[PDB]
Formats: structure tokens, sequence, C-alpha cells
RNA sequence: GCAGUCAAGCGUUCAUAGCGACAUUGCUUUUUGAUUCUUCGAUGUCGGCUCUUCCUAUCAUACCGAAGCAGAAUUCGGUAA
RNA sequence: AGAACUGGCGAUGCGGGAUGAACCGAACGUAGAGUUAAGGUGCCGGAAUACACGCUCAUCAGACACCACAAAAGGUGUUAGUUCAUCUAGACAGCCGGACGGUGGCCAUGGAAGUCGGAAUCCGCUAAGGAGUGUGUAACAACUCACCGGCCGAAUGAACUA
């Protein structure tokens, strides 16, 4: 769906002679609420020995961006599991807010390495300050100075089955 | 006669400063302005004085109108509001025959039955003036 | 990678004048005038003054953009052959049976006529084509020279008149028979 | 590769205090035994050819930054291919050498000789240009 | 049974013009098995004669490509029923 | 061919898999109305020729579990990638100007000088030029690249992954 990114906190257990575990913190892009709580549990039992009724959840939080309208340029790091050992993966996407560059990253493996949800693990997603250190070419040639291109030969959608005009192009 | 004779195509395109015309979605027939290109598909459009809020849309949903001025990239909407008066696309807009055009049709829409009736009783009128001033030529 | 746009150069001398409706390709010259048809192409010309002449393609793949530098390559050769006029120069390698090559005419249709080739009674034709001449090398022996203003009417008739003479069932590198292309030039 | 230049930008550099003149010569056609017998009668130069870029750079193509004194001038002169000389015995000889130095090459019978445009002094810091053919 | 791929020895020199051992991956039911599925209140259960059609994994004919192809005569391969 | 646990079919229709004892959904008194399952919405065929981001062109495409077949190995077809390197003190490609001396080292001798053959293997001058890659002359002569420079004006090359 519209992914959300959220601030999960996690906090082991207050036992008996250990008081105040450290505590853990997760940027997790998901769907809803629901989710976000599961695939915090997913990650964060690989790293060190927690487990779901070992852990409690502290507090979710939903980070809105703080820059909607402004245009960014993002570099994201993918690790996917493919049909043979999995490997790292580097790629750029120019795009408007940080929850919106993911979902058309998820549609980009899908289209091209046929990687489902399931199998990417994001990295981190950062955003490039300064121009001219973008490294791949399908997004630098969206920054040269006065960009102007045409759209040629749009269609019309029309409504009826019938139309009397011998229709034409732009 | 020793010139190069290749023909022109003139298109409109893409660029900031060119003003839309948003055909379907909330909108549904304002106006707006290209703040800046994203990629092939989306840009980023926004009309403060017509007031469609600031987002970021496809290409899809919009057509795109030969007027234009100039606007610098990344302006934000205080920006732009001062320059969609300077140019006054607005009253530039009306000068058309394609407003008009929507006009006409929506003006149809809101006729009464009463005053459908006029429109009868004043094209029989019209006719008879013209179907006297034809064949005499 | 879905190029946003490419483009190339068309340069133009003071002799010659383009004249392009919306594929078609007119260029009026010196020597002559030669056509193309361009339908197939898809591309977009746009003359910015006088001499040099861009080429476009908006928005288009690898195959679409590696067919851009063709519709230079192939304007350019209509350029040159109206100013320079291409010339091709053919020698006739014969070993035993010497060739007998003239140009015949039957209702207006000029056939080159290759007699005797390797002791054969058959007698081949090859039709010139409209906007070549072919003519015969004065005072230096065993020559055909082909010219004419496109490329394309002089080179495959050049290469039509090699296969008509091509040897079967035999050994190539003891039979050498045949008519070959010394070089591809000019005229002027 | 790219360490040969790093390196002949080093001995441009240190040859200017060694010997007092510096001399550039133009050499279009020549050849390598019309070159190693340039080198073996010249036993006291010191002889290093390179690539311009690199020449231009390691004399210092700016004015600002040079080695020694009144360097940038001479190495403005230079257009072409060219290899360096370093000697100090005289002025009147080596500029009476290569007009009098002359050997046969191709046409492409016809004569070979290799001229200098531009000479200079370390200690005087002053700055020469000619033209013999 | 047939086809791929790796190439050992060979073709005086040189793996790959031409032959080919075995590793390794397959296809076929024109093979023998394996099963005993349908038929045990009958499906008339060998070969030949006569006769039509189909498959191509091509012996000949057509047109080509390769060589350790001078011609002649062959050898290897391609589209091809 | 023979066992373990559970669900089924036999003993069972109904919607879906075109078709099918066993799969997915759901188990049945007779009717009206509303909403859904699995499956579907070009047309047959009830239902969006919906919206959005991409990929793919087959001179045998491909189309949805059970299920009605395909492997190892290849392909500057194409789109993404990773790791190394080279460059705006000018790369890769293209042309244009150099390409050398000791020394024909030697063993072969009917005849190879870097090169029909063969054990061997350095220095000088050197921007750089290999007791040397090939075209080939009985042998020489002669030519090229790889080693460098000048014009030349933006990225390129190599090996791999899916």
């Amino acid at each position: 769906a519209h992914f959300k990114e959220y601030q999960v906190i996690g906090r082991r257990l207050p036992t008996e002679s250990v008081p105040e575990p450290k505590l853990f913190r997760m940027r997790i892009f998901a769907s809803n609420e629901v989710i976000a709580k599961s695939r915090y549990w997913y990650f964060l039992q690989k790293l060190h020995k927690v487990k779901k009724a070992s852990g409690e959840i502290v507090s979710i939080n939903q980070i809105n961006e703080a820059h909607p309208t402004k245009v960014k340029n993002f570099g994201v790091w993918v690790r996917y599991d493919s049909r043979s050992g999995t490997h790292n993966m580097y790629k750029e996407i120019r795009d408007v807010s940080r929850v919106a560059a993911v979902e058309t990253l998820y549609q980009d493996m899908a289209a091209r390495h046929r990687a489902r949800f399931r199998s990417i693990h994001i990295l981190k997603v950062a955003e490039i300050e300064k121009t001219a250190d973008v490294k791949r070419q399908y997004v630098k040639q969206f920054l040269t100075k006065d960009l102007k291109f045409p759209l040629p030969h749009r269609v019309q959608k029309s409504t009826k089955t019938f139309s009397y005009k011998r229709p034409s192009t732009f | 006669s020793t010139d190069s004779i290749v023909k022109a195509s003139n298109w409109r395109l893409v660029e900031v400063g060119r003003v839309v015309l948003i055909k379907k979605g909330q909108s549904a027939g304002k106006l707006a302005a290209i703040v800046e290109i994203i990629d092939q598909k989306k840009v980023l459009i926004d009309g403060p004085k017509a007031g469609v809020p600031r987002q970021a849309i496809n290409l899809g949903q919009v057509v795109l109108t030969p007027l234009t001025f100039a606007l610098p990239r990344g302006a934000r909407t205080a920006t732009v509001s001062k320059k969609w008066a300077a140019a006054a696309v607005c009253e530039k807009w009306a000068a058309s025959s394609w407003a008009k055009k929507i006009a006409q049709r929506e003006r149809r829409a809101a006729l009464t039955d009463f005053e459908r009736f006029q429109v009868m009783v004043l094209r029989k009128q019209k006719r008879y003036t013209v179907k006297k001033a034809l064949a005499k030529a | 990678m879905k190029y946003i746009q490419t483009e190339q150069q068309i340069e133009v001398p003071e002799g010659v004048t383009v004249s392009i409706k919306s594929r078609i390709v007119k260029v009026v010259g010196p020597r002559g005038t030669l056509t193309k048809n361009l339908k197939h192409i898809d591309v977009t010309f746009t003359k910015v003054n006088n001499q040099l002449i861009k080429v476009a393609v908006h928005n288009g793949g690898r195959k679409h953009v590696a067919a851009l530098r063709t519709v230079k390559s192939l304007v350019d050769n209509m350029i040159t052959g109206v100013t320079k006029g291409y010339k091709y120069k053919m020698r006739y390698v014969y070993a035993h049976f010497p060739i007998n090559v003239n140009i015949v005419e039957k209702d207006g249709a000029k056939f080159i006529e290759v007699r005797n080739f390797l002791g054969d009674k058959k007698i081949r034709n090859v039709p010139v084509r409209d906007g070549v001449t072919i003519e015969f090398s004065t005072n230096v022996k065993d020559e055909i020279v082909l010219s004419g203003n496109s490329v394309e009417d002089v080179s495959q008739n050049a290469a039509d008149l090699q296969q008509i003479c091509r040897v079967r069932n035999k050994d190539i590198r003891k039979f050498l028979d045949g008519i070959y292309v010394s070089h591809k030039g000019f005229i002027t | 590769g790219r360490e040969n230049k790093e390196r002949i930008f080093d001995e441009v550099r240190e040859a200017l205090d060694t010997y007092r003149y510096v001399w550039v010569l133009h050499l279009d056609d020549v050849r390598t035994p019309v070159l190693q017998e340039i080198r073996t009668s010249w036993a006291g130069s010191k002889l290093i050819m390179g690539k311009r870029k690199v020449l231009q750079k390691a004399l210092g193509e700016k004015r600002e930054e040079e080695y020694k004194e009144n360097l940038y001038q001479l190495s403005k002169l230079c257009s072409g291919v060219t290899g360096l000389l370093f000697t100090d015995e005289d002025v009147n000889t080596v500029k009476e050498y290569f007009k009098s130095y002359v050997r046969s090459d191709y046409s492409r019978a016809s004569e070979f000789k290799v001229k200098v445009s531009a000479y200079y002094d370390n200690d005087s810091s002053t700055v020469e240009s000619t033209n013999i053919n």
C-alpha cells in the first residue's frame, strides 16, 4: 500500500538484578501500524537475542516528512534475496518524499529483478545534499540547466465507442 | 528560393512556467503552473490564485495549455503568486477560444426549461434573416 | 535507459538546398536532385540557420537512438552525391578466356552484356539503373567505371555486376575469374 | 603510464639549476637513429623529451608558480613536439650547430633539419626568442 | 536407440578440416524389462499379399557452405518430405 | 510394493479448476431480499478495453497452484547490477608524425637477420620502441602492432552476478 515510515522503540524486559535494559529504535517502512510492530521483531531478532515473548514495544511514532513539496534526490541501499545467494545493491531515485521513494523502489525491484516484498531489506535511505556526485546516469540527465522536452503523440481517452471526427493526435 | 524549407512542427513542451489545466481528479478544471520537473512522467505543480494545493502529480491527469511565463525553478507558492499576477495569465486565459468553449458547454447545462424555449424562438428569428441574406449573391 | 533527447548535426554547404516536408527529403544542387522516403524512421528535423540542420529523437530507446545516427549518414550521402558525386571503378580478372563487356539497348533498357566468361556461351544481362552512367576506360586496359549521383543506385549496380559472374562447382583458390571493386571514390 | 608523466615532471625541474642554458627544439619529422646521434655527440647535454601538457606544467603554464624565475615565457613559445636540451658551454655553439646540422628524410632525397626557437639563461633570468630555419 | 557438452589418443608439425574413448545432461517408445491399469457371459490372438495417408532423425534429385577441395571423383554440414 | 498421523472420496450434491470420484471454497427443508468465499471482469460470459511503476518483440512469444513435461551448456539481443581499473595536467576509437644501436646473440645450413625450425633472454641510447605480433622473400630488402607523442573534446574499458 501507501507506505508510512514509523519509529518503533523496544525494551527487552525489566527483570530482577538487571533494571533498565538499554533501548533500541528502528525506522520502518510499512503500510500500517500492525505490520511495523511485527516487522520490528523481524530485524531486531537478527541483531541480538530477544524475542516477541521476551520483549516489549515501548512506543510507535509516525514520522511525517520534514519538507513534502521540496524535490529530493535519494540514494537507497538494498539487500535482497535472489534465487541465488543474496547480494547488495545501490540505486538512486529522484522523488518527492522519503516514504514515496520506497514505494517506487519496490516497484522497481519487482519489475526489473523480480523481487517480492519479503525478499528486500531496505538498508538505509539518505538524501544526497549537493548534486554532481549523483553516480547513476538516469537520475543525472534531469539535472541540466533549463531542461525542456515535449510530449509527442498524445492519446485521447474517448468515452463513446464511436467518434465521427477521424481523430488526430497532438 | 535558395533556403531550407524544413517545416517547424511546433509542440507544447513541459518546462518551468508552463501553465496547465487539470482534467480529472479533485481539481477538475483549474489552472496550475509547473514548478519543477521530476522525471518523464511526474511533475510538481501549483496554482495559488486558482486554489489548487501544491502537490506532485502525474502527467496523465493534466493537459498542457500553450500559454507560458518566466518563473525560476523551485519557486515557492508566494513566489509563484506574484509571477502569476504579473503575467496576467488569468486574463490571458479568457482571451482564448478554448476557454470560451468550456464556459459555453457550462452555460448550456444550467438552462432553465423556459430559458431553453427562448433559444428556440430566437433561432427561428435568426434563420429567417439568414435565408434572405443567402440566395441573393 | 530511455535517453531524454539525442541529436545530430547535418552540415549543408553553399551550393545545395534542401526541402523537407514531413519526412520526405528533397536535396537540390549542382549535379542534380535526389530524394529519399523516411516515413519509417520516426524522427524530427529542424533548421537552425541555413547550413546546419539538427535531427532529433525525444524519449527514445537504444534501438531508436541507434537509428538516429543512420539518418545523418543517409542524408550526408545525398549531399556529397550531389556536390561531389560517386564514382566506382571495377576491374575484371580473367585467366584464359578474355571477357567482352559492352552496353546494349533493348527498348531503351540499357543492358550490360557479359560475354565469354570462362568460355560460357550464356549471355548475361545486368540492367543499368536510373541515374548511373557506365563508361569504359580510355587508354587503361581492363577497367569498367560506374558513376552516378546516389550511392544505392551505384553500389547495388556494382554489386549486381559481380554476382552475375560468380563461379559454381569449382575451387576458388585456383579459379579467380570474376569482377571486383577496386576502390570507391568521388568524381571531383 | 601516468607515473612516467609524474617522473618527467620532476627532471625538468631539477635540470634548471645544474645547467644554466635551457634550449627547446621544434622537431616534427626525426628518426630515432637521428636522435641518438644528436644525443651521443652531446655528452655534456642532458636531453629529456615528453608530452607537451606535462612539459608545459613542469615549466609551469601559469605565471604564478615556477621552479626558478622568469620561467613561464619560454614554455609558451613551443607549439609542436619538443625535446629539451641542457648544455652550458656556449650560446654561440648550439645555435651554430643545428643550423649546420642536416640529414635527409622522407618526402611523404629530401633534406631533414631540426630548428630552435626559444633560448633562456637561468642565472641571468631573461628569455630570448629567435627564428632560424 | 539418437542428440548435446568436456576432449584423451590420433589426422607426420598443430586439441577443435576429419575421426573418435569416457565423464556429464537429455530425448524417444520402432526394444527387452517393470506394472497388471482396461478386456476372462471371446476385442478373431504371426507373417505375406493388396492399398491409402502421415512423420523427418534425408539414401537419391534441387540450391547452397566447409576442408588435408587442380580437374574428375568424394567426404562434412545447412533450409528441405 | 508395504507402514505412521490427519483430512477427504466411497456414503455427496452446490460455486470455481473449459472438461475430471479425491484439489480451492462451502456441506443441502421450501421461497423472497441483502452480502460474500474461491475464482474472475477484450468478446463469447454476468463484471473497470480501470488506475499506477516498469520489463518483454519470438522466421515455434507468453499466459495463474494440484495439472497434463523439460536439462546441462551458450548468445556486444536487452534492461538493471557488483568488483576493479583509466581519464579535463585530455582517456577509449579514429586518423597523423617516431618506432632505434650493440647484435644476423646463439643451435640449425639446401636456405631465417625478432619471425619455415630450436634450447634461451641482456645492456647501451632512451618520451618510447619486445635477442620482438604477424603479411611473407630460398634468404635479404620491405610492411604492421605494443611502446610512445601531436591534432582530436566526454566519459570509457575489462572480468563477473540475475
